């Protein structure tokens, strides 16, 4: 029943206690370290060029203010004490909306500890920018990086550094994108100096590799299709003028939707994709074999055989080239 | 501790330093970390800033220490700060993750440092006249709410020209031409002369491949309808189906394109590129049918055949310089 | 419900190719797990592996000596022992474990256990 | 250096003031004055028949509490300091979501009168409903109006009025739609008797009149040019049987899907709009073109150069109707 | 210039005053007596199934811990007094996402009465589920309700009553909907029991037909054109296949078009709608008569004319027997 | 007129009360016992992997602080109350988005009791992220899972249980979902390992079974009627080359206009599902109808009875192993 | 601006059919009213019907014995008084109001109003 | 408006299926529930089923014994009732529940009932 005891050795911490200053005011640099457990990755954007992280982030430090004695127990206090308490400034640069689950409670940890270490807890969903080179899309592989520092406190003021080495981030296995896969991760401990000084920096970074089973089927796929529906006009007779005229105006008219359609689900960049290569390559061909029938035509009022053999040829040296290529 | 409980405790926070007197100086300066949006469609743009502003209070000014003070967020509401708002902002909010990204610095003479980290939609008037091929000048406003110029007066410190960070920035569709940092100092909105500190940068559209997908369907069904012409004249329903595909087709994209687009009735660029391809498309349907109707002839088409990629050819040059 | 055999044991005195062959309800356990019993110490964490996206980590002892791969065609999971030693002498298990149950390390959080192979070199 | 004089001074008003009671409670009711300066006038949207509105909201009233003496000057405040301050219950009665921006800061003004006077400034960006009358459309013209009340006290507690008369709206000229035009602005003063009581009412209107110039580019000319596209069969030989269906199939096809997509950008309303009624008369005469060749092939199995003539003059005729009736 | 002796009497109700006990608390149940004032009818949505109402919510109670004695007025106090004030924990059990608006301060109403009555109101935007049976949509009738309940009190502790009958819900008549029209509302008051205890509870249920003006236009008239688009190619002579073939797939992939783009505007539910049978019944008669000349295309390598008269007459009939049945 | 004695009562608990400590702190664990009103699921989201749930989330515990004697009753508080209570830091590990509703009032009940045990019961809309199986999609069966777990509160400091065994999650009737039906619920107790130490957790999973009815008649039946309609081809003759091309293009570009559709609406999963299977089927024959007139024309520049029978018993192989396989 | 006209009134001992028609900007006012008023007693709310749906509202006095009921075409509100009763002899008015003027049964919310016919019985 | 109507129940010394049908409004009551009432006792709740969906609920006494299913097609929903015990003797009724009417096993909460039907063992 020391109840009593505790909430007397807890008032005596509190007491005085200031929280606008850090713990070592004007002397050496508190040493912050942080772990983070990752929960899932929701969504991977390319038009926005963004992702949404869950994650468990546990900072770890040492406040001799708030060291006791007599108990020796890590006491484990409600989420509402950290409001007088000083926290670190952590925020990350590279976030676009990040907040905290309040359900049922303020999902927050505090837990100090006889030495005057705390370590403090946050489940945050965050959406944090990651720009994406599209140029061998959807080929490419990408690199999304968390940007970890403290907003006021520079590095005579603070220090970060992950707690356990490599093994500060856990959780990567959890995180299942279905278009993505994690290739690695890495963590990178740096200063960035600005204006104002310099400041500590903790970067977590992921290589993205995209899943290439959606667009074979999606994309690729239907574009094949089209093109050998265009070689069917090869194998009809000249006379039927109807026929091979709407055969190659439909599989032309066909390959524009499907370019525009992959278009509409990206973002506006300049430069071409590899997917936009491949687009345009199939439409080449289509366009050429509704011209070698209007040639056909003309002449008329061999040629077929001779493009039996050669566009099927070129577009499967085409697909050879541009899968080595981007493989 | 002691000092900042004596500066707490005789501070007046509803008061600007210096009420009754000249007005506060108020420095201010800018970090822009990202634009991240840019819609035509709702005339606006999202930007996210370190926004830092620099005045003097006397009444915070302590003794023996020349240390500056480094505090946090939790100081913040203790204190009186400037009322500065963004003026053309149709909304704006705080980062507060893992706490409000706020910063104060207090110098023993009284200079007091406020930096912040805000996300604003700011709204951008933007002409669409040349679109695709347009170029947008976007502002920044920023003004105190409540203090008119007897109260609060702003300026751009001497460290703006080198944290402003635009050049730094990457925008997937735009480029950031220039940029320049304007005050004016004759703004009356209601009452009283607000000073106005405005950031106006300029945004190219990038002409790459996006432009491609626009510009060549229309090429490309223009190309196709050419085909009908050295098609036999004695074929009567592949060149009239040639004829109502290319024509129906450049209605539906004239169509689609002005629908996912504003809503604004602006004569885009890309509108009038629509309407030449839809003639050209529309007249080589009617040169069939009056080829047809003479019939009922070779030398039409193949007066045809050199007109229509004559015709097209000098449109574009004229339609293109006139444009770029 | 999982059902987990393991096999590709023996003594040795080199190089080992333990596997793990999986069925049931795959899809609710999508990391599966390899551990190791000396006997009269505590079961000791090894490796793991997630069924989609082929990630994988590894205990310090058994870093950089010990690669675990796993192909969805037959709902195998292996575990390569390359580089043996006398430490590495223990009953190895295989282990499947749900999508929100907590760290790798921990042979609680897992459901469904092989039946455990002896290695002893 | 009177700050603290002028502190002294404002401590004394504060002292045992009571917000929970406005000006002359129990006595006269307090006149409060109510200018706006519009700054944007952002979306009109007919499918939630309402508008965005951003704008100063300034409210005058006279508190002969908050007098001083002494200082010859207006007391420009914190915006905090209306916190524990009386200001008038004021609400928007047809608004749908509305806030007030507080970024950097709350957008509000104090400012003290040494008669007492307070000056309240609000920057509120409001979504107001707004119904709309779509008979007429595209060539309608609406009236969109902004409702002014007092939520709890009535007229025996407080009163409105707009400080300036006509000129207490302000920022007309800033509002640019690219789909209206600000034909004219009123300003009403009124009284509304509820259950609870009789209630001042402020309301601000605008007539809103809008742009054609997108609809005919849109709309109309595809219309008409489909209709054009008909007309094309009639000059084709009637032994070409699989061109001049396929002609009247398309235009017939093409109107409908102009039809429909129309139908989506606009609240399903139950009576027919002017567009409709161009687009029904529209797809009347490519319905007919097709029926013209089939009585031809029917008859078959002169009259072209009638529908050739009919066709043509008629549409001019339906297209005269049209636009005297809706101009 | 009572203003003191009236923050006298004010300051006497609230000292001592708890507002974690309900009037009478230990004793009888306080009767709260609700009207609503319905401001307006938002959005009817189907594949949510769910509607946006926005009113005023009053609540009536007697507290005789706020009686005062020698002030023949009702005191409209501030907004803001209600915090410090017990008020009833009513809350709406079948809302999805609501809230009281909030400017230019929160749409809340105190107004005490010498014997104790407290008069408290509140403007709420509330977004309540209504589930719809869509078996005979677009011609089906709905029941849409708003379900009242106290949270925490049992009927032991509170009453729920409808403070003047039948006349208690005001404001029917401003329900203006595009698409539905208000039939009939009806007052329910009733006790429901859980596991915690017995509560009370007020249901407020508005009957809502639907307008089949939009949809006979939208859906309905396409659909018929389409089908008697089909018909002309019983005129068009059996020679020219291209014709008639091209007029059957046309209009067999035009209905498939429109079917496929009613049923994406509605939930996926499994049962056939009223309107999935109408163009069920269409798509059967396209069908059918391409059909009929793939018949016709048969055995010539009369009957043209016995399909003139089946087609529009089956088709007259299946219109009558689908109509009558559904009206 | 006990309300005084009551006040009393409810101070004297209050007095010295400390809500950062927990109760039995530095003792045995607080048992915390939770039942589960589910009130409806909204949404179930395959593009997002997520489920909407509304319940009434109850929480049972013992603290011997709050207990009173000399009162035979629970004493049921206000809402507001909770704030100066000690409540189990409990959150869901899955959730994604999570609120409680505040409208009239915070949608929380506190109830006392003599011995000291305390009801928390809490309305709560949660978004849950629920990894879906599509391989089998749409005749797929889902298992969502609803994570409970306290965040800060190891296995040594607190205790989870289902209050009532199996019958602590009521109102799974209610749920009703169009595409979905509950086949089964079940309740898992179980202690999850962290770094920071060991965790009680509790889980509540529904299996889902998805509706074949609504994709019957969307997707499967559509798909049936292209193929039907590509086997009108062989009963035309064969000198009607631009019918039976025109029919060959027109049901392959309309078999890929609803594979693209479908697929739009499901996430970008690499992994190929039933429905996707159903359709490369299908377009395989409508593809293989379009060669095999190439091959009639190629060869003709018999045949076609041998088509007749061979594709239409071929497509009910095909539809008869597809429908064994996934049932 | 909504300019309305009411007829059908005249001298009875029995049902009466009363009229008004609207014209104007009849859209801003999409709520007509029914009021009379007894010679020296204040004017008294009888009935309101919505231009759009019909929705329609009585007094006790009138319930159940008088009907209200429009037609758009028309532009025409007529009040159906079935079951006369000797207190029903006042001047009955016809009137508009605005789509947010409050109240229905309050005469001054209403904007416009008609002549106003006199009936006795 | 929903009307209830059930059948099949006599006197047995054993399996029986008691059955009842509705028609109306069923739905605004998806949920159905079956009770029944000792002479002296309190009414008892047996089990419910929601119609769509086909969710039900059983009893402690009458768990694993009893079978609640139905039919859309004839609006049925049928008790089927399994090695009966002589504390089994009531009359039976059948019960439709609102939506928002709350819990299961209280009566009071169902607003339709049926006629009865006495079974006695
Ligand atoms: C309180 O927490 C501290 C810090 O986590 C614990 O100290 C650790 O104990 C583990 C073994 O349980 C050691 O492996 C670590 O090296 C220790 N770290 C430090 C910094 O001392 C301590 O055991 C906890 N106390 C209790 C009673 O659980
Ligand atoms: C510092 O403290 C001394 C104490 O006497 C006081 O007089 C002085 O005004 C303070 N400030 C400065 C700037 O010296």
């Amino acid at each position: 029943g020391n109840m009593s005891f505790v909430k007397e050795t807890v008032d005596k911490l509190l007491k005085g206690y200031d929280i606008r200053l850090r713990p070592d005011f004007g002397g050496p640099p508190v040493c912050v370290g942080m772990n983070i457990d990752i929960a899932s990755i929701d969504m991977v954007s390319e038009v926005n060029m963004d992702y949404t992280l869950t994650m468990y982030f546990q900072q770890y430090w040492r406040d001799k203010r708030l060291a006791y004695s007599g108990i020796p127990l890590n006491l484990t206090l409600d989420n509402r004490v950290a409001d007088q308490l000083w926290v670190p400034d952590t925020y990350f640069l590279n976030d676009k909306k990040s907040f905290v689950h309040g359900v049922t409670v303020k999902n927050r940890m505090i837990r100090l500890h006889p030495d005057g270490t705390v370590l403090y807890g946050l489940r945050i969903t965050t959406t944090a920018a990651c720009m994406m080179d599209l140029r061998r899309y959807p080929l490419d592989e990408q690199n999304c990086t968390l940007e970890i520092e403290s907003y006021g406190y520079t590095t005579d003021d603070i220090e970060f550094y992950w707690r356990g080495g490599d093994k500060a981030v856990t959780g990567v296995e959890r995180i299942e994108l279905p278009q993505f896969s994690i290739v690695e991760h890495r963590l990178v401990s740096r200063n960035v100096v600005f204006a104002t000084g310099a400041y500590p920096r903790l970067s977590l970074s992921f290589r993205l590799k995209r899943n290439i089973g959606y667009f074979i089927l999606q994309t690729y796929m239907p574009s094949i299709l089209i093109t050998i529906l265009s070689w069917v006009s090869f194998w009809i007779n000249y006379d039927a003028s109807a026929a091979r005229v709407a055969l190659g105006i439909t599989t032309v008219l066909t390959m524009t939707t499907i370019n525009t359609h992959l278009r509409e689900t990206l973002p506006k960049i300049p430069y071409v994709k590899a997917i936009d290569m491949y687009l345009m390559g199939c439409f080449v061909f289509v366009f050429l074999a509704l011209l070698e029938y209007a040639f056909v035509n003309y002449i008329f009022f061999a040629i077929d055989r001779w493009s039996r053999i050669v566009f099927p040829f070129t577009f499967s040296l085409f697909n050879l080239v541009y899968w080595l290529y981007y493989v | 501790l002691p000092n900042l409980d004596g500066l707490i405790a005789g501070y007046a926070r509803n008061f600007r330093p210096g009420i009754g007197g000249p007005p506060v100086n108020v420095a201010l300066a800018l970090e822009v970390a990202s634009i991240d949006h840019i819609s035509e469609a709702n005339m606006e743009y999202t930007m996210t800033v370190f926004l830092h502003q620099s005045w003097r209070d006397s009444r915070l000014s302590y003794n023996h220490t020349n240390e500056t003070l480094g505090l946090d967020s939790r100081f913040v509401d203790k204190l009186w700060l400037p009322d500065t708002f963004i003026v053309n902002a149709k909304s704006a909010w705080f980062h507060d993750v893992t706490v409000e990204n706020k910063l104060i610095r207090l110098q023993p003479d009284g200079v007091i440092l406020y930096s912040i980290r805000i996300t604003s939609t700011v709204a951008c008037d933007m002409d669409l006249a040349k679109y695709p091929m347009d170029e947008q000048e976007c502002m920044l406003d920023l003004e105190s709410y409540g203090y008119s110029s007897e109260d609060i007066v702003y300026y751009w410190s001497e460290s703006q020209e080198h944290i402003h960070g635009l050049d730094k920035l990457q925008l997937a569709q735009f480029t950031i031409t220039s940029y320049r940092f304007t005050t004016e100092l004759m703004n009356f909105k209601s009452a009283g002369q607000f000073p106005r500190l405005s950031l106006h940068f300029h945004l190219r559209r990038n002409r790459g491949v996006y432009i491609i997908q626009s510009y060549m369907p229309s090429v490309l069904l223009v190309a196709m309808s050419w085909v009908s012409f050295w098609i036999s004249q004695a074929a009567v329903p592949a060149r009239v189906s040639l004829g109502i595909t290319t024509v129906l087709t450049m209605t539906t994209l004239m169509v689609s394109a002005r629908s996912s687009l504003p809503r604004a009735s602006a004569i885009k660029a890309l509108d009038v590129y629509f309407w030449i391809c839809y003639v050209f498309v529309f007249a080589a349907l009617v040169e069939y049918a009056f080829a047809h109707f003479n019939a009922d002839a070779d030398t039409i088409d193949i007066y045809a055949r050199a007109v229509f990629p004559a015709a097209f050819a000098a449109v574009n040059v004229i339609y293109w310089a006139a444009y770029a | 419900q999982v059902q987990l055999v393991e096999s590709g044991g023996g003594l040795v005195q080199g190089s080992l190719r333990l596997s793990c062959a999986a069925s049931g309800h795959t899809f609710n356990y999508p990391i599966m797990g390899w551990f190791r019993q000396a006997p009269g110490k505590e079961r000791e964490f090894v490796g793991a592996i997630s069924w989609s996206g082929g990630s994988t980590s590894y205990a310090d002892s058994v870093k950089d000596r010990f690669t675990i791969s796993r192909d969805n065609a037959k709902n195998t999971v292996y575990l390569e022992m390359n580089n043996l030693k006398p430490e590495d002498t223990a009953v190895y298990y295989c282990a499947a474990k749900g999508r929100y149950s907590g760290g790798l390390y921990y042979p609680t959080n897992y459901d469904y256990w092989g039946q455990g192979t002896q290695v002893t070199v």
